[PDB]
Parts: structure tokens; C-alpha cells; sequence
């Protein structure tokens, strides 16, 4: 539930006021689901290792493991605060010469990225500079 | 100038591999007596669920690499396995049988069909010093005659491999299984009226969950499955190389009345402490043999409708064949299929016997006045003893049932295989029926559905500054 | 003082001890064969971390993000079992607090994340 | 007006269930021996135990829903069953036995009593060309007389029921076990002097894990149990109910000293090729039965502190009557419990024929004049062969255990039955022993602790604006 | 990558450059190398209750269990932020009567760390109490 | 006056211990030599090992009580258990078998050497009455006499306990591992030239990953291990203590090759239904005795190196003694090791027949021009059937394998042992081959690595307030 439908929505239109709210409820959902799942299970004991119950434990730590990337991610660099967040490195124009407004009416997230993954290493690395330098001047 | 700006939680999702678990709501789990392997272990199903349609979105699809397949493949496998592992070993069994006809040469009402045997043999009991001479039943299908005797037979793996009965409480009923991935992932389905198998699709949805499959293993024609719309869907690998199979959908069920016309007797005896060999004890009245109900017209209608998609792939200008299976272990050769833990072995010759005209269809059978020859009747045979498919080895024996069997059950789909040869200018393709893969049965339900992991930290630039 | 020392005073003492309790459901025989409390253990610990990771996923989705205390903005509806100050604080506990605000408490965790959502949109 | 405000960590709980582990401490894990029960897998238990004293607590408690119990249970069947799985199969010995009377005739010290029957048979040795006529030693009780005549025998489970012997390397020594929760649960104790099992408690503390349990399993009576103090309770799920059975808490110990004086030999004879029974050499010296030895007024002051509790339940004028179970299963209808891996079988009618009057009771045994005939002398016996108590099958067998065993223990509780009748203007309540189920031995142990999941997270209204 | 190297300069002159710098090249890298090996393994499979499958889960397990430890040890008593925090708990003289200056260019953090290992727990402790006193306040 | 002040991640590790994982690289898994006993397990090795420098730290190490010795011991353990638990059981083989000469009296070319036996005996198949009179070949070392006729045989392992033959698809060459731990722990290197094996290191360097081990298991020598650096190096836990064994670290490899001249056929036989014990068909051309070839002259000087260590372990003044082990089990009393899937047995004699004298020695011998006598031939036997070291139960039946069988390795260390005796005044310090442990083996390779848990949370005064 609360599935994003900007997937099909170009990134930029998407992006203001017709993701962020979405992108938060989704998170609520799955968190919901979660806790359901735990309070049934330990209300029923059938978690008794099997083939089954080694396939959904397996699952159950897979996704906890991910979503702690995730968050450890965020946090590490930074934005301990919520999804949007800005950062100090300029955009090095480079990596995509592309113009701003362009981009936001007509591109889309997924086609967006695959031609960013060779950048996104250097972004990346960029940032971590970013924090390492306002905490030495903090 | 820019500065890098971040989202988590952007619409991004990437091709990848997972492991997935079931959910089999609660009408199975509300019965709580003879658990089937999969009642006792699946995790309640969401009672909503939740299908967000997606628009704009070309992504591709291609059954014949999708990762969920092989996976649930080696999940039915270890399930059994493990479903039968704990119960009764047969190998102790396994000495000569001196048998007679049937219960008496006395038949009214088939004649000497030879399928009781009436075997007798001697067995050691649970105490090591007592020994008896015990007598059990058995069929034809499930004995070979053995040192050119009349009298001397043995069971059919023995010097082959190792069996272990079917253990009695469990149910061998299948139920809808749900596949959900844990958080994380999503399924897409493509939702367009037709699609080849392979390719980009239009209609995309996102669902958490799958819906039931009800897992159902046959050879040659599908049963209890999915239905398509609007017409039959033909999915192949690759058209030109005959050597692979043909996957077949309809458009309409097919009603099939299946039964096995015998009082049957659970006679129990054992061999060991807690080894308790489950036979026949003896039939209450007459041996008919078991047989399926089909109907004349329906099967003309669907088998044309499949005629017509099939010369539309190859050309307009063919002559359509259909002949029997070739040869080979009993599955592939002749219609196997199960029925209230029941193996039934029927022999569709007369279903495969059509030689569509180039010239001479595009009438259907619309008899309306029927009231009789109007029943298509398959002679269908019982094998108890059963091993894998895959596997050499690995056998199982089925305990009898006792009292009256009859299944009545939903013709989805077919398993077909081009033969090559004089059909060039002949123009004569012959289609046969195939099985015997575990994957073709759930290939077919599966193409719809592809995984992806969702990947929501997104990087865009833009001029705000910190 | 105490895992459960609070309950028996009332809500507002609590709140000063409430550290105490944060402290615990920390959720952490370094080797765990396949033998028998071994993996009951590896159950036990396992389960524990779904616990605290919800609740912590429940403050960060809400106003909250921080521990121990967060304030609001939905107004208090007086259906909800509303009395005054000096009794919903020295008179009365947070075990029997819950007792009738249960189906109500649901109805409160939904109003604060529909607010939390909605001064997200007008920020 | 107020707004919500939001609290981590405040004292509400909420009733629940759970999974739990066990500590053994560091010393069972220094002493390493042979990992008896589960000395390893248990975590080292915390060197300092807490107890928060709860106040202004009144929370309700009833043992007869407590699922811990069924949670124990069940933990230990499993334990038991991974100890016995790799253990000897015993299925081959079962044959045919010729048997002798017990050694020879000339008995000085009982006479015939038929206890060690030294029974021959021929069995196949490790190769399986050699068969070797062997003999052993076994109980009047192991050996039922089979095929009727006088000299045949077989052992009482063959077809019944497999048999494997006691790994012999274990040890059945308990030892305390903590069972402990994982975060985000407690476990609530009700410490008032008196509890009838269910209702509101006064006095309450929270503990990080319970005391050691040192898990005994036996019948009509308690050994190293916890004790009441200051009082005798009685409890029972349903008192009206004569059916339900009674549970007695003793406010004393009561020392029994039991012994097995044989000087006995461990002969080990090979069947297989791993595959070693061990039997009984023989003895050394006379053949003494089995006797447990017990003070006489100590024993009867706490059959008279039973009766006055007993009497203060079920109204005052009343006679009282002890009466053994009349029929009842081997381990039911009399004394059995376990000693140094030797399952002794207790003759207690001695502790069980007592008629305590309305008019004359109250006055103890105060017998300063002793130093004689004040020890109750228990004619115990030895059976080798313990089936599961509640499944018909899967039973072990009592490896022998060479030179003398002595135990000495502390007996603490009772089980007793009320059997309903002709009491009504009669007054003779009729109380007879019990047992043969697992769970009760340990519903006495956990009735005072109780589980609970701890839910930290609160909401309040205040007027503070964020 | 970036692991601990600055154990034998003297506690203060770590303190000072090499801890800051470090600080994201021990928090980054060392999760970065473990999200890589758990994705190539998650597409490997082949993750069966082996000799070998069991050790590396508990092993993960274990690795996550005591990066959530820290954070929630942090984020208790406020330290929700990052590497650098202070106190309000002025550190008693009793504890260790130390000239700052010997403290920080003399000596350096294992040898100190070890002196501590009686006061420390009475150090947490209080840290507690002075973060319940601020939530009164505010 | 001071605040404390809190740092996360400060240079802070402690003495611990945890559990590690593998990584074998990829090569391996690049052939698909079907999981040799550890290949599909392992994570891909990283690219670019880390090896942080460390400054200033004293570091103390002691190998004798490295646990990670103890945890990779058993690792190794049940790791070879659960590859040959699912495969063949050879129990039924266990019978009477009647034996010839070699396979013929026709020998060129050693003569009587009775290392085949063309054994013949009856044994039961799948099918449990046809009994079949079969034959096989086996060597001297695999067969003992039981009864003492003439042609009256048994395999040795009957008397103790079970035999199942490792599985044939699988190899046994040895692969590299490196022992990776999770985050927050390090492995600390101590990479001084010369380390006694305990106290303070100079030189230490943080890894997260150990070199590729290979484990390789050998008596009385080291193969294919690692190197010391400029000299011999010698380590005991109480060199005094003349109980515990010596390990030397060689600085110089030394090439062995070692072969088994005989073309070999692998005739198989089902015993079962899926059981097919593999045996040797027959041997093409004459029967040369495996052997192993050793220059003289490296073996020599290498021998002097040691020799001077030792002079300075006990004492200038001393004359040295190799005199051959004392007896025992066939490993510790004579060489053997793996080769190709072969377990080789050679005889240890020309090796350590030296005495060294206190005024003979410190030339060693660089022999220019030897083309001649020059290599050490091994007398090398072959044994199928091995059992655990330490249990006396769980023995192994090694297939036989076709064709040639020739390795050539690295020795790199040696272990031995000191006896005492007549050597105070004589200064005639003795000394023997050793081995029969598996952990002694992997100590010599573990000895430089120790794990440390990382607490990065430190507590530091400053007079900053908040
Ligand atoms: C456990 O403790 C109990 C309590 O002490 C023991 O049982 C008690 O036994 C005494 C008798 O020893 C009994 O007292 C009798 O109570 C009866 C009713 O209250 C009275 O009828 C009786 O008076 C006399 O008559 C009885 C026959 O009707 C005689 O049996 C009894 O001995 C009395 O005999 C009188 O006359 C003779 C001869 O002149 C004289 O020697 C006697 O002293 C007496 O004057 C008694 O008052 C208690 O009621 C019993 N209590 C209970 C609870 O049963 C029991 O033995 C102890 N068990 C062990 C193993 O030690
Ligand atoms: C219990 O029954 C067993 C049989 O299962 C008896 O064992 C047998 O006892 C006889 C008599 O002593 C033994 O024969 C003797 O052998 C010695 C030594 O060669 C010889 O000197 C004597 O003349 C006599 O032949 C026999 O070996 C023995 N067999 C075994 C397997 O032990 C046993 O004596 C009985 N014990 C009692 C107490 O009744
Ligand atoms: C391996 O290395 C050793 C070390 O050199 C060789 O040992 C010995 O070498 C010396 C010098 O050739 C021999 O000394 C002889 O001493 C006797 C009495 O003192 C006398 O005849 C001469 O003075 C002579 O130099 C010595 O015999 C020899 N062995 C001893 C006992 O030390 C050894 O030869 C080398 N080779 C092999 C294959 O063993
Ligand atoms: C004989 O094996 C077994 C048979 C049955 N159940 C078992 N359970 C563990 C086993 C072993 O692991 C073992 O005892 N073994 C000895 C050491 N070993 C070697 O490689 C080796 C052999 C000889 C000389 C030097 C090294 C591995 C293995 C063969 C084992
Ligand atoms: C449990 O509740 C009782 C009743 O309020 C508390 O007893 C009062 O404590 C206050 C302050 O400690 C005293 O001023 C009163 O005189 C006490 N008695 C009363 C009000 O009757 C008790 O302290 C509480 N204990 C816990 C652990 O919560
Ligand atoms: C280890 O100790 C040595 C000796 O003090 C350090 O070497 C000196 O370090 C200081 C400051 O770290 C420099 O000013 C000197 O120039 C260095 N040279 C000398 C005199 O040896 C070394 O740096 C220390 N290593 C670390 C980083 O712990
Ligand atoms: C960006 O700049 C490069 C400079 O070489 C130019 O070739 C490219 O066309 C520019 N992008 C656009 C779309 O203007």
C-alpha cells in the first residue's frame, strides 16, 4: 500500500508535492506490515525452523539488513533528518551538461540514474569530503 | 552552478534476485486436521491487496530467465522431500511375489484385465524369530514379472532404487499459495491482453504479493490453472527450433469428470515397530475401471480455436496434424495426473487424433440436440509406486484409498511439441503432446510476474545551497 | 528506579525515570550450532531487534526522530477520556492509562502522522 | 487546550508469550562433563540476580492458563529426544529368552525372587556370518513370560514399540536451570505468603530470570522442589471438581535416603558394528531389594499439617482418609522416581493408610523414646525399560550402572486425587496419589512467575506547543 | 580501509587531526565493503543451513547487532549527532587528578581507557540524569 | 574544573573472541571441481587486501591459547563430516573374504609383497537372496588376518565400529582460505623477523582477512605451508617440559616428489540401490611401490640449520640425536600424508639418522658434481581405510583412483619431539618425529594472527561546556 506512481511521473514534476507526502505514507504502510507480521508469528509459536520457516526468517533478515543500509547510509553523510536533504558539493556541470528545467519536465528517475552510475561513485565520494570539511570547521 | 540535492524515496527499482515465502490465508489453517505440508507453515494473507496500477512504463519481460521459477522449482522438490522424509521405509518389501489372475478367473466385468494380482509372499514380522506368509493386492502397472515364471514377479524399482510409502495422515489436496517478497522488493505484472512471453508490456501493475497457484503437476493438459482472454496465447522460446516446447492458455475451462468406480479396503499389516505397510484389503462388487467424463463439442471448439492461433504463427497456408506422444517413460507417452491422492494414468489417443484442412475448418461443432454420443470416455489405470522425475532414484509408493474417488476439475491449458520432417511443401505440422518438466507447469503462471529491488536513495542537482 | 519501579507512581514521576527504561530493550556463546537453547537464543535475539527498530522506525516517521520525549500539534479531542492535568498526571499510572485509551490511542497515532504529513506539505 | 506529547520507556506491559533460554552459570559449563541435559547450550547465568520490588501492584495471576508451562514441557521432550537420537538402537535383541531363575538356588538372602532371571538367547554378533549364543541379567518386571510354558520370554516392548538404550557416556545428575526472556519482556513474580493459584496479588517483583528449577521428573511425590514458607497450600483448578487433581506445597523438607546395595558388573556385549549393549555382570554378595529410608513422626506431622489444611478447605467437620489408587499403570499406581540413572519403584501403601478422625487430631508425635523402630522402610524395585508417558510409543532402555548407588534427598510436595462417593453425610474425603503428567511436576515451580512484553512507547495531552 | 592507526600518537594529538579525518573513513568505507559483499552474496545464493551458511548469518549478525548497540547508546544520551558531543557532567577531580596537558600530549587512549574502567560506569549514569534535567527544561 | 567529553570511533580494541568466515577466491570456483569439502561456501575474496602499519604498540601475543586455533579445529572437523555423512554407508561389506597371493605368483618385480590379495567373498546385493560370490583387490595394510588358516580374512575396522567411502565426485586438493571477521573486530599481525611464539612484538599490522591457508594435514612434516625469513625458528609452550612437542619453521623449501607407478582400473559394484562400492579392476604392467624422491645435499645443511638453533636453545655445549619415533599408531610411528586423493605411507628411517657432534658439524655439504647418488628414495605404502584421530569410531574407505597418481610439494616445516633419559653429562639431546594432533598443524600457521574486538566509544575530560 502507498506504492509510488511517479515511476511513470517525470522525476522533476514528481519530485515537488507529488512524491514527498506519498514517499513517507509508503514507509508508514511497511511499517505497519511489519508489525504485524512480528505480533501474529509470536502469537502462533509457528516459527518453528522448517524449510519455510528458514525461507521467511532468512527473508525477515534481508530486509532488516537493507533498510539498515539504508538508514546507516543517510545518517553517515549527514541527513539523519528526513528524505530531502541538501549537501555542499557544487555539481560539477561535467558529469551531465545538461540544463535544469529540461531535465525536471522530461526525465524520469530510472532512466535517470543508469546514465549517472558512473558519476555517482565521485558524487558520493565528493560528499563525504563535504561533511569531513564543515566538522573541521565546526 | 548546482550543488547535488538528495531523495530518498525516489520511484527506482532495479532487475535482481531474492528469496520469497507463502501465505495460505486461513481456510486451510481453520480445518487444523490432517496438515497438508504447506497449511503448517505459511504466513496469513493480507486480506487486501494491494495492485498500484503504473502508466508510462515500456519495461521488458522474458519468462524463459526469470530467476522465481527455478527458486520455487527447488522449493516444491525440498518440500516433499522433507514432507515424506520422516515416515515409513518400504526397502524390507522387496522379495519374489507369487501371485494369481485377479480375485478369481470368475469375470463377468471386463474379463482378465490382471490389474489385483492377488500376491503373496513371505515377510518377516516385527519380533526378529517370527516370520509369516502374508498376501496383498497390486496392479499391473506397479509389478514386472521376473526369472521367466509365471508365478515369480517383484516390484518394479527394486533393483533400481529405494521407496518409501506416502505417509497415511497428510493430505495430498493442493491449496492457492501466495509468493510475497519480504520489504524491500516489489513484483511487476504485465497486464496486457496479449503478450508472447517476451518483450516490453504496456498494461504494468505492482502487487506485494501473487495470487494463489494452487501447485498442480500434469502431463499434457494443465488442470485447476489460469485462464487468458479473449482467445488461446500461444509462448514459445524460439518458433523456429522445434526442439523446444510449446506453452498453451485457453480461453474457456474445460469441465473433466474423473472417477475410480471401486469399494476399496485399507487392510493394514506391519513389518516393523512402527512400520505399518498400508494395501488393499479386497473390492466390493464389480472392477470398472477408472475413467474420465469430457465432453465432444467443447473439446472441437477449443482445440479449433487452438488451430487457428497456431496456423497464424506459421503461415496461413498448412495442414494441421495432431498426433499421438512418440514413446517413453508412462508420463510423457499417456495423460497422468492426480485425484484425491490417486495417480491416475489415462490414455488420451482418441484427444489427439486431427487433421485440420487447410480447407476444411472454420465451422465449429454447434450440435445442440446431443443427448448422447456426446461423452468422450478415457480409459485410465492406477499406478501406486511412483519416483522422481528428475532423479534416477527417489521412489514413493502410494497407500490405497479407501471407499469411492472422484475428482471433477478445470482444463486450462496444453503442453505441445512441433515435429519436424516432410512438412515443407507438405505443409502437414504435427503437434504432440509433452510434459514430464517440473518448470513448464509453473513457466505458465509465472510469466506475468518478474521481481525488482527497490533502490530509493535518488541524487538530482540543483541551486539551493545548503 | 528500576525496570518497572515507576508503575506503581504516577505518570509524571515516570517521566523522569523513563531513562531507565529506554536503557533496557537494548537487545544487545559468540559460536550458535544448531543444537537446542542455542537457537532458541538466536530466536529470542532476534525477534528483540524487530521490536526496537519498529518503535524507532514510528518516532522518525513521526514529529519525533529523537528519544525520550516530542511534542505536537493535534489539538486533544475531549472523546478521548479527557479530564484535567493534575489527574491524567498525579493521581493516576501508565499501565492503567492504557486501560481506557486503547481504542483510542489508535485513533491518536493516526491523527499525529496525518498532521506530521501535513506540515511537511505546507513546509 | 492540549496537544498529544510523545514518551519512550514507561511502565506499560501488556500479557503476552515468548520464547526463553536457559543458565546453567559458569561452573556446569567449568566442570564440561559429558554435556549432561543441556550444561552448554545454556548461557552463563548473570552473576547478580534483579529483583525490583513492584508496589501498588494488585495485577490478577492464574497457572492453569500459564503457557510457560506447556513452553517447559515441550522444551524438555525435545531435549530429551536430541540426547536419545544418536543413541544405540536396541530393535535386533528382541528374541526369544531361555531363563534361569535369578543366579542359582542357593539364596540364604529373600529367597526366590525372580530378579535377575539370567535369560539366554541366540543372537547375530557384529559379522553377520558369526551367531553366538550370549545370556544377560535382567528385572522380573523387564521380562513378561511369553508363548505361556515356563521358559520362553521376550521383552514387555517388541511389537509395541522400539527400544534404545541410554547413551552410556550422559549423566541424568539435574541441575539448576534460569530460564531468561529476551529484551523487551519481564517476568512478574507474586511474592505473598499464601496464593490459591488464581486471583489479584499484593506483593509483586519484576526479575531479569527465573531461579534454578533442577527439572525432576517423578510420581505421587516432589523431590528437590521449592517450599511454601510458613504454611501448607493447597491448589486445585477446579476443588468442587473431584476429578481435578489436588497439588500440596510442604513449609518443610523431609529426608530420604534411598540405596541400591548390589555390587554389580557392567558386561558389554557388541550386536553391530558401533553397536555395544551393556548388561549386568553379575553380583557381589547377597541380593538386597531396594529400600528408601524415612522417618516416622516427621512424615506423619506433615500428614497431619495436610489434613488441617485440607479440612480448613472443605469445611470443618469432616473425616479424612488415605487410600492408595487401587488401579493404576506401573508408574501410576505406586512410587517411582530416578537415582544416579537408576529408576527406582517405591512401594509407598505405608505413606497412604491413614484415617484421620474429627475428634482427637491435632496432637503430634513428640516421641523422645525413639531409637528404634522409627523408620519407614520402602520396598523398592528396578524396572530398566521406561516407555514415553504419554505417546504409546518410543521407549529406552536403562543402560546398568556398576558398583553401589546411594541417594539422599529432600522431599517438598505432593500430588493427590479426591475421589468422589459415599462422603456426603459420611464426611470421609478420600485422597489417593498421583501423578503420571508431565506438566504438573512444573506448574507448581512457575505459578508465581508470569510473563509480560514491555511496550514502551506512550502518548499523553500537555498544553506545550512543539 | 581506513582502520586505526593512530593508537600510538599520544591521545590528544589524535584527538586533535587524525580522529575527525578518520572518523568517515572508519564509518563509510568499512559498511560500503560489507553492503558490497552482502549484495554479490544475496545474487550468489546458495545460502543453504551449511557448515559454512550458518557462521557468516551469525557473523552479520553479530556486526549488526553491535553498530545498533553504539547507536542507541548514543542516541540516549543525545548524542543523536555525530563523533564530537560534550556533557553537562563536570568530570569529578577524584576520579583522576590529571593536569589536562599530561592527559592529552603524554598519554594515549588504550592506556587511559583501562584507568577508567571503575568510574566509568558512574560517568554514564549521571550523563543520563543531565539529559533528563535538559528534557524538563524544554 | 572539566566536562567529559565523548569521542566515537577512538584507536580502542580489547582481547576477544567471535566466529569467522572464508573466502576462496574465485579460482576454485572458476573450475567447478564440484565442491572439494569447501568451495561454493566461501565469499569472493576481496581484491585489495588492507594491511594497516602499527606504531608504537607493544603488543603481547601467546599461540597456546589462541582460541581461534580451537574454533577452526572443529570447523575443519564436522566440515569434512557433513561432506562425507550423505554418501555410501559400507557396513554390509563387512564379511569373510577369501584371499590369493598378489593378484598372481608371477613377479619379476619386487617379489612377494601381498599388496593386493584378490580377495573373494559372498555378499548380499539390492535384491536380498540373490547372493553374489565377488572379488576385489586390497592391500596388506587394509586387511587383517581373523583366523589364522591360510586364505581367512577381515577388514580391520569390524572389531571398532563403521566404514562409509568418501563420495567419488568430489576432489581433495586443497584451496586457499582466508578467515575473515565481521566489522568491529581486527586481526593483529606480529611481523617481527624472529617471534618465540609468546611475549611483546615490535612490528604489528592490522588486517581484516588471513593469507590463504590451504589447509593440509601431515605427521611428522609440513607441506606446502609457509616460510620463516633468514633462519630456522623453533617454538615450544615449556621447552623444559620435554611432555610437549617442538614446531620448526623452516626459511628454505624443499621439493618432494612423490608418485605411485601403477595403471589402475576402477571396477564398480552395486551393493544396493543406490549403493556402488568402487574398487580396484586390475594393474596394467609390473607393481612399482609408490616412492617419494629428496636431494640429499638441501636435506642435509637444512638438517645442520636446525642443528645450530638447537645448540642454542639448550646449551653450546651438546651432541645431537634423530633417532627414529618409538612405535605406535601407523601415523605418528611413520610417515604419511595426501596426495591426488592417495594417502601415502612412507617409511621415516634415512631421514633422521644423524648425531651431529658437538665437534663435527658448521660445514655443510655443497656438493657440486653429483649426478648420481643423490636422491632420497621413500619406501611409500598405501592405506584405503582411515579413521578419526581422536574418536575411536566414524572411519572412511578412500575409492580407488584410475591411472597415474604423482604430486610434488613444498616441505616447510617439521615437528618434533624431545625424550629425555641419559643426556645430562652425555649432552645427547634426542629427538623424534611427531604429529597425531590436528591442531599443531594449523598452529604453526596462526601463530602470527590474534583477533580483537573494536569498542570505538571513549570518554575524555575538557573544560568545554556543552
Ligand atoms: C500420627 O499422629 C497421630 C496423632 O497422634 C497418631 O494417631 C493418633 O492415635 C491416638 C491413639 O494412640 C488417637 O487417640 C485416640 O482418639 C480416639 C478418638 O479421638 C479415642 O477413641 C482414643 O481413646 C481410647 O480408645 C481407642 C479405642 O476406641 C484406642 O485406640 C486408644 O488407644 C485409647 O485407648 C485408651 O485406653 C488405653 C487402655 O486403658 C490407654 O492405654 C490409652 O492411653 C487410652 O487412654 C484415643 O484418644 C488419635 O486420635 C490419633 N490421631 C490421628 C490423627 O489419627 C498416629 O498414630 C501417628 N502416626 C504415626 C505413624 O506416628
Ligand atoms: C549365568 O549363565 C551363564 C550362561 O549364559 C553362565 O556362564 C557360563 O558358566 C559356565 C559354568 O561356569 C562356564 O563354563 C565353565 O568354563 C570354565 C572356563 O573354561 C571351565 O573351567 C568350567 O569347567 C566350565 O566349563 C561358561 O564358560 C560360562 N559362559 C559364559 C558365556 O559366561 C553363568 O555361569 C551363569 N551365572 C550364574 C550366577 O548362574
Ligand atoms: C652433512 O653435514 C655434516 C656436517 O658437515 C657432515 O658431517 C661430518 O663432516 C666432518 C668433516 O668432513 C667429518 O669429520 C671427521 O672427523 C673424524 C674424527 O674427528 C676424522 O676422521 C676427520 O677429522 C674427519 O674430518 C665427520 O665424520 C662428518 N660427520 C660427523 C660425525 O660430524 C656430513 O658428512 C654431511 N653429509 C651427510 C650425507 O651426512
Ligand atoms: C577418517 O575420517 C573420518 C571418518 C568418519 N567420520 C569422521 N568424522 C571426522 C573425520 C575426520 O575429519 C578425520 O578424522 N580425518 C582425519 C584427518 N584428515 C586428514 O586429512 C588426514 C588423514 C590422515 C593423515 C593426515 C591427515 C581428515 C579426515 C580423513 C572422519
Ligand atoms: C505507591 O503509591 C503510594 C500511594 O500514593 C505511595 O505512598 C505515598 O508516597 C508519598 C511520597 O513517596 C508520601 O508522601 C505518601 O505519604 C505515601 N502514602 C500515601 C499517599 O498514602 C508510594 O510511595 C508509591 N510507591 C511507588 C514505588 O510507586
Ligand atoms: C611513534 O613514536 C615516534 C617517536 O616519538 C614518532 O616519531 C616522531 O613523532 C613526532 C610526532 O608524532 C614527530 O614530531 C617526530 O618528527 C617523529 N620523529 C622521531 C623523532 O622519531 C612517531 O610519529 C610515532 N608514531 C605514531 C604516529 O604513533
Ligand atoms: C555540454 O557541453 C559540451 C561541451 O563539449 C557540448 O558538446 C554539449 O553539447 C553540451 N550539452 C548540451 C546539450 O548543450
Amino acid at each position: 500500500l502507498g506504492f509510488l506512481g511517479a515511476a511513470g511521473s517525470t522525476m522533476g514534476a514528481a519530485s515537488i508535492t507529488l512524491t514527498v507526502q506519498a514517499r513517507l505514507l509508503l514507509s508508514g504502510i511497511v511499517q505497519q506490515q511489519n508489525n504485524l507480521l512480528r505480533a501474529i508469528e509470536a502469537q502462533q509459536h509457528l516459527l518453528q525452523l522448517t524449510v519455510w520457516g528458514i525461507k521467511q526468517l532468512q527473508a525477515r533478515v534481508l530486509a532488516v539488513e537493507r533498510y539498515l543500509r539504508d538508514q546507516q547510509l543517510l545518517g553517515i553523510w549527514g541527513c539523519s533528518g528526513k528524505l530531502i536533504c541538501t549537501t555542499a558539493v557544487p555539481w560539477n556541470a561535467s558529469w551531465s551538461n545538461k540544463t535544469l528545467d529540461m531535465i525536471w519536465n522530461n526525465m524520469t528517475w530510472m532512466e535517470w540514474e543508469r546514465e549517472i552510475d558512473n558519476y555517482t561513485g565521485l558524487i558520493y565520494t565528493l560528499i563525504e569530503e563535504s561533511q569531513n570539511q564543515q566538522e573541521k570547521n565546526e | 552552478k548546482l550543488w547535488v540535492t538528495v531523495y530518498y524515496g525516489v520511484p527506482v527499482w532495479k532487475e535482481a534476485t531474492t528469496t520469497l515465502f507463502c501465505a495460505s490465508d486461513a481456510k486451510a489453517y481453520d480445518t487444523e486436521v490432517h496438515n497438508v505440508w504447506a497449511t503448517h507453515a505459511c504466513v496469513p494473507t493480507d486480506p487486501n491487496p494491494q495492485e498500484v496500477v503504473l502508466e508510462n512504463v515500456t519495461e521488458n519481460f522474458n519468462m524463459w530467465k526469470n530467476n522465481m521459477v527455478e527458486q520455487m522449482h527447488e522449493d516444491i522438490i525440498s518440500l516433499w522431500d522433507q514432507s515424506l522424509k520422516p515416515c515409513v521405509k518400504l526397502t524390507p518389501l522387496c522379495v519374489t511375489l507369487n501371485c494369481t489372475d485377479l480375485r478369481n478367473v470368475t469375470n463377468i466385468s471386463e474379463g482378465m484385465r490382471g490389474e489385483i494380482k492377488n500376491c503373496s509372499f513371505n515377510i518377516t514380522t516385527s519380533i526378529r524369530d517370527k516370520v509369516k506368509k502374508d498376501y496383498a493386492l497390486f496392479y499391473r502397472l506397479d509389478v514386472v514379472p521376473i526369472d521367466n515364471d509365471n508365478t515369480s514377479y517383484r516390484l518394479i524399482n527394486c533393483n533400481t532404487s529405494t521407496i518409501t510409502q506416502a505417509c497415511p495422515k497428510v493430505s495430498f489436496e493442493p491449496i492457492p499459495i501466495h509468493y510475497c517478497t519480504p520489504a524491500g522488493f516489489a513484483i511487476l505484472k504485465c497486464k496486457d491482453k496479449k503478450f508472447n512471453g517476451t518483450g516490453p508490456c504496456k498494461n504494468v501493475s505492482t502487487v506485494q504479493c501473487t495470487h494463489g497457484i494452487r501447485p498442480v503437476v500434469s502431463t499434457q493438459l494443465l488442470l485447476n490453472g489460469s485462464l487468458a482472454e479473449e482467445e488461446v496465447v500461444i509462448r514459445s522460446s524460439n518458433f523456429t527450433d522445434n526442439a523446444k516446447n510449446i506453452i498453451v492458455q485457453l480461453k474457456e475451462s474445460v469441465e473433466i469428470n474423473c472417477t475410480r468406480p471401486n469399494n476399496n479396503t485399507r487392510k493394514s499389516i506391519h513389518i516393523g515397530p512402527g512400520r505399518a505397510f498400508y494395501t488393499t484389503g479386497d473390492i466390493i462388487g464389480d472392477i470398472r475401471q477408472a475413467h474420465c467424463n469430457i465432453s465432444r463439442t467443447k473439446w472441437n471448439n477449443t482445440l479449433n480455436q487452438i488451430a487457428t492461433k497456431l496456423k497464424e504463427q506459421f503461415g496461413n497456408n498448412k495442414t494441421i496434424v495432431f498426433n499421438q506422444s512418440s514413446g517413453g517413460d508412462p508420463e510423457i507417452v499417456m495423460h497422468s495426473f492426480n485425484c484425491g491422492g490417486e495417480f491416475f494414468y489415462c490414455n488420451s489417443t482418441q484427444l489427439f487424433n486431427s487433421t485440420w484442412n487447410f480447407n476444411g475448418t472454420w465451422n465449429l461443432t454447434q450440435s445442440n440436440g446431443t443427448e448422447g454420443n456426446d461423452t468422450i470416455t478415457l480409459p485410465c489405470r492406477i499406478k501406486q509406486i511412483i519416483n522422481m522425475w528428475q532423479e534416477v532414484g527417489k521412489a514413493m509408493y502410494a497407500p490405497p484409498i479407501r471407499g469411492q474417488i472422484r475428482c471433477s476439475s478445470n482444463i486450462t491449458g496444453l503442453i505441445l511439441t512441433r515435429d519436424g520432417g516432410n512438412n515443407h511443401n507438405n505443409d502437414t505440422e504435427t503437434f504432440r503432446p509433452g510434459g514430464g518438466d517440473m518448470r513448464d507447469n509453473w513457466r505458465s503462471e509465472l510469466y506475468k510476474y518478474k521481481v525488482v529491488k527497490i533502490e530509493p536513495l535518488g541524487v538530482a542537482p540543483t541551486k539551493a545551497k545548503r
